[PDB]
Protein backbone atom coordinates (compact mmCIF):
# COMPACT_ATOMS: atom_id res chain seq x y z
CA UNK A 1 0.00 0.00 0.00
CA UNK A 2 2.72 2.32 -0.89
CA UNK A 3 -0.04 4.91 -2.72
CA UNK A 4 -1.60 7.19 -0.29
CA UNK A 5 -5.36 6.22 0.25
CA UNK A 6 -6.39 9.90 -0.26
CA UNK A 7 -4.40 9.89 -3.35
CA UNK A 8 -6.00 6.25 -4.87
CA UNK A 9 -9.20 8.01 -3.82
CA UNK A 10 -8.79 11.26 -5.85
CA UNK A 11 -7.65 9.25 -8.60
CA UNK A 12 -11.15 7.28 -8.77
CA UNK A 13 -13.38 10.15 -7.62
CA UNK A 14 -12.30 12.37 -10.81
CA UNK A 15 -12.26 9.62 -13.37
CA UNK A 16 -15.88 9.13 -12.12
CA UNK A 17 -16.51 13.07 -12.12
CA UNK A 18 -15.48 13.37 -16.13
CA UNK A 19 -17.80 10.57 -17.05
CA UNK A 20 -20.22 12.05 -15.41
CA UNK A 21 -19.55 15.53 -17.00
CA UNK A 22 -19.53 13.88 -20.46
CA UNK A 23 -22.66 11.75 -19.87
CA UNK A 24 -24.24 15.46 -18.87
CA UNK A 25 -23.12 17.22 -22.25
CA UNK A 26 -24.05 14.15 -23.95
CA UNK A 27 -27.66 15.25 -22.36
CA UNK A 28 -27.44 19.01 -23.16
CA UNK A 29 -26.56 17.54 -26.71
CA UNK A 30 -29.75 15.91 -27.18
CA UNK A 31 -32.01 18.02 -26.05
CA UNK A 32 -30.59 21.19 -28.09
CA UNK A 33 -31.45 19.20 -30.88
CA UNK A 34 -35.14 18.30 -29.21
CA UNK A 35 -35.26 21.81 -28.64
CA UNK A 36 -34.61 23.22 -32.51
CA UNK A 37 -37.15 20.60 -33.59
CA UNK A 38 -39.96 22.03 -31.46
CA UNK A 39 -38.82 25.37 -32.38
CA UNK A 40 -39.28 24.10 -35.97
CA UNK A 41 -42.80 22.71 -35.05
CA UNK A 42 -44.13 25.79 -33.54
CA UNK A 43 -42.46 27.88 -36.89
CA UNK A 44 -44.55 25.11 -39.13
CA UNK A 45 -47.84 26.14 -37.42
CA UNK A 46 -47.67 29.55 -37.50
CA UNK A 47 -47.25 29.43 -41.40
CA UNK A 48 -50.24 27.97 -41.62
CA UNK A 49 -52.02 31.12 -40.30
CA UNK A 50 -53.30 33.64 -43.07
CA UNK B 1 -7.13 18.95 -0.79
CA UNK B 2 -10.16 17.48 -3.37
CA UNK B 3 -10.89 21.24 -3.86
CA UNK B 4 -7.48 21.55 -5.07
CA UNK B 5 -7.13 18.47 -7.23
CA UNK B 6 -10.58 19.22 -8.74
CA UNK B 7 -8.89 22.96 -9.67
CA UNK B 8 -5.75 21.37 -11.19
CA UNK B 9 -7.07 19.02 -12.83
CA UNK B 10 -9.26 21.39 -14.94
CA UNK B 11 -12.57 19.38 -13.92
CA UNK B 12 -13.45 22.29 -11.67
CA UNK B 13 -13.18 24.70 -14.62
CA UNK B 14 -15.53 22.17 -16.78
CA UNK B 15 -18.02 21.13 -13.60
CA UNK B 16 -18.55 25.21 -13.78
CA UNK B 17 -19.47 25.66 -16.85
CA UNK B 18 -21.51 22.42 -17.71
CA UNK B 19 -23.64 23.85 -14.58
CA UNK B 20 -23.73 27.43 -16.50
CA UNK B 21 -24.86 25.58 -19.72
CA UNK B 22 -26.89 23.42 -18.11
CA UNK B 23 -29.05 26.56 -16.01
CA UNK B 24 -28.80 28.11 -19.62
CA UNK B 25 -30.50 25.24 -21.42
CA UNK B 26 -33.25 24.84 -18.71
CA UNK B 27 -34.29 28.79 -19.10
CA UNK B 28 -34.84 28.26 -22.87
CA UNK B 29 -37.01 24.96 -22.48
CA UNK B 30 -39.19 27.07 -20.23
CA UNK B 31 -39.09 29.72 -22.88
CA UNK B 32 -40.20 27.34 -25.56
CA UNK B 33 -42.60 25.92 -23.35
CA UNK B 34 -44.39 29.47 -22.97
CA UNK B 35 -44.15 30.03 -26.43
CA UNK B 36 -45.40 26.52 -27.13
CA UNK B 37 -48.30 27.70 -25.54
CA UNK B 38 -48.77 31.41 -26.65
CA UNK B 39 -48.50 30.01 -30.50
CA UNK B 40 -51.20 26.90 -29.69
CA UNK B 41 -53.66 29.84 -28.05
CA UNK B 42 -53.37 31.83 -31.02
CA UNK B 43 -53.75 29.58 -33.47
CA UNK B 44 -56.61 28.08 -31.75
CA UNK B 45 -58.34 31.76 -31.35
CA UNK B 46 -57.89 32.10 -35.08
CA UNK B 47 -60.28 29.42 -35.50
CA UNK B 48 -62.56 29.84 -32.89
CA UNK B 49 -61.38 34.71 -29.89
CA UNK B 50 -61.88 36.19 -26.72
CA UNK B 51 -59.37 33.88 -24.91
CA UNK B 52 -57.09 36.04 -26.53
CA UNK B 53 -58.50 39.26 -24.60
CA UNK B 54 -57.42 37.49 -21.37
CA UNK B 55 -53.84 37.16 -22.10
CA UNK B 56 -53.49 40.68 -23.66
CA UNK B 57 -54.90 42.81 -21.07
CA UNK C 1 -61.17 42.01 -42.91
CA UNK C 2 -57.79 43.58 -44.52
CA UNK C 3 -57.53 45.26 -40.71
CA UNK C 4 -58.08 41.87 -39.18
CA UNK C 5 -55.38 40.17 -41.38
CA UNK C 6 -52.97 42.71 -40.43
CA UNK C 7 -53.63 42.55 -36.38
CA UNK C 8 -53.29 38.45 -36.77
CA UNK C 9 -50.02 39.04 -38.83
CA UNK C 10 -48.68 41.37 -36.36
CA UNK C 11 -49.03 38.72 -34.18
CA UNK C 12 -47.66 36.40 -35.83
CA UNK C 13 -44.83 37.95 -36.56
CA UNK C 14 -44.05 38.55 -32.83
CA UNK C 15 -44.64 34.88 -32.19
CA UNK C 16 -41.79 33.83 -35.64
CA UNK C 17 -39.43 36.93 -33.50
CA UNK C 18 -39.55 35.01 -30.53
CA UNK C 19 -38.73 31.36 -32.55
CA UNK C 20 -35.89 33.47 -34.14
CA UNK C 21 -34.78 34.89 -30.42
CA UNK C 22 -34.69 31.17 -28.90
CA UNK C 23 -32.98 29.63 -32.17
CA UNK C 24 -29.80 32.30 -31.62
CA UNK C 25 -30.14 31.11 -27.41
CA UNK C 26 -29.48 27.62 -28.84
CA UNK C 27 -26.90 28.41 -31.06
CA UNK C 28 -24.77 29.95 -28.38
CA UNK C 29 -25.25 26.68 -26.24
CA UNK C 30 -24.68 24.82 -28.92
CA UNK C 31 -20.93 26.64 -29.29
CA UNK C 32 -20.10 26.64 -25.20
CA UNK C 33 -21.47 22.57 -25.45
CA UNK C 34 -18.87 21.79 -28.32
CA UNK C 35 -15.79 23.61 -26.29
CA UNK C 36 -16.68 21.91 -23.15
CA UNK C 37 -16.50 18.39 -24.88
CA UNK C 38 -13.19 19.67 -26.61
CA UNK C 39 -11.94 20.26 -22.68
CA UNK C 40 -13.01 17.47 -22.03
CA UNK C 41 -10.91 15.40 -24.61
CA UNK C 42 -8.17 16.70 -22.76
Amino acid sequence: GAMDPEFSAQLGAMQHLKDQLEQRTRMIEANIHRQQEELRKIQEQLQMVH
Amino acid sequence: NTLVVLHKSGLLEITLKTKELIRQNQATQAELDQLKEQTQMFIEATKSWAKLQASLT
